[PDB]
């Protein structure tokens, strides 16, 4: 298990590799974090989560 | 949903359910964005006029978090026939935005790759509805959830007496009385990552409801990524 294939390539969401190397992305209302690999939601009620 | 359990406040928020003249469901849906809904297209034989409702948990009992939507434009795949019922999907935009809140929020469109490596190679996927909760019954007035497993996509040819398609999936147990049934089709199936919930098939059909050696039909969601972005954009 490499890259995407172990753990998800530490990424919250979608995880692809490219050259070599682990690239995490997020759906539509998330912005990757600093750290690119979490998601974090742009506004209220993103897709995807149990609504408190 | 034939087993399964309630969905709880605010558990289930992506679903929908389309109502006919009477305000009676016939088929679910999955909310997708603030203008557009998911559903098979199957379902759009099943009723002249409907509406979408969203926000409902209990058919008995005004919860307060109710919405009906009126529909603007139908989206139906232009490769579907009922003879087959392959590509069995459509999409559907609302003719006023859905106002998100407690119980109303959408499903996260997952991208093709990785959801099939990752999403639909998990224990199992969620389905949900208002359906019959046994082959033999009446439809439920509570919303109900759904643990269905992935099941292997040979073992489910050999169990099918219909031509399983590249654009269909299985889910479901094999003699366990649990599966999706009649009123269901056009829900939502989703698949949890991380506490994050993505669309990955919808309510297509079943030889019945739970039979031994028989699973749940899904379309293949994954399949139709490209086509459910260019139907939301027109
Ligand atoms: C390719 N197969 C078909 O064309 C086909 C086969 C069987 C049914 N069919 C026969 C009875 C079922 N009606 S139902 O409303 O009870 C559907 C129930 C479901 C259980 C699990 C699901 Cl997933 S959908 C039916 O769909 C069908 F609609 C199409
Ligand atoms: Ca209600
Ligand atoms: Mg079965």
């Amino acid at each position: 298990r490499k890259l995407c294939s172990l753990d998800n390539g530490d990424c919250d969401q979608f995880c692809h590799e490219e050259q070599n190397s682990v690239v995490c992305s997020c759906a539509r209302g998330y912005t990757l974090a600093d750290n690119g690999k979490a998601c974090i939601p742009t506004g209220p009620y993103p897709c995807g989560k149990q609504t408190l | 949903i034939v087993g399964g359990q309630e969905c709880k406040d605010g558990e289930c928020p992506w679903q929908a359910l389309l109502i006919n003249e009477e305000n009676e469901g016939f088929c679910g849906g999955t909310i997708l964005s603030e203008f557009y809904i998911l559903t098979a297209a199957h379902c759009l034989y099943q009723a002249k006029r409907f509406k979408v409702r969203v926000g409902d948990r209990n058919t008995e009992q005004e919860e307060g978090g109710e919405a009906v939507h009126e529909v603007e434009v139908v989206i139906k795949h232009n490769r579907f026939t009922k003879e087959t019922y392959d590509f069995d999907i459509a999409v559907l935009r609302l003719k006023t935005p859905i106002t998100f809140r407690m119980n109303v929020a959408p499903a996260c469109l997952p991208e093709r790759d990785w959801a099939e490596s990752t999403l639909m190679t998990q224990k199992t996927g969620i389905v949900s509805g208002f359906g019959r909760t046994h082959e033999k019954g009446r439809q439920s007035t509570r919303l109900k959830m759904l643990e269905v497993p992935y099941v292997d996509r040979n073992s489910c040819k050999l169990s099918s007496s219909f031509i399983i398609t590249q654009n269909m999936f299985c889910a479901g147990y094999d003699t366990k009385q649990e599966d999706a049934c009649q009123g269901d089709s056009g829900g939502p199936h989703v698949t949890r990552f991380k506490d994050t919930y993505f669309v990955t098939g919808i309510v297509s059909w079943g030889e019945g409801c739970a039979r031994k050696g028989k699973y749940g039909i899904y379309t293949k969601v994954t399949a139709f990524l490209k086509w459910i972005d260019r139907s939301m954009k027109t």
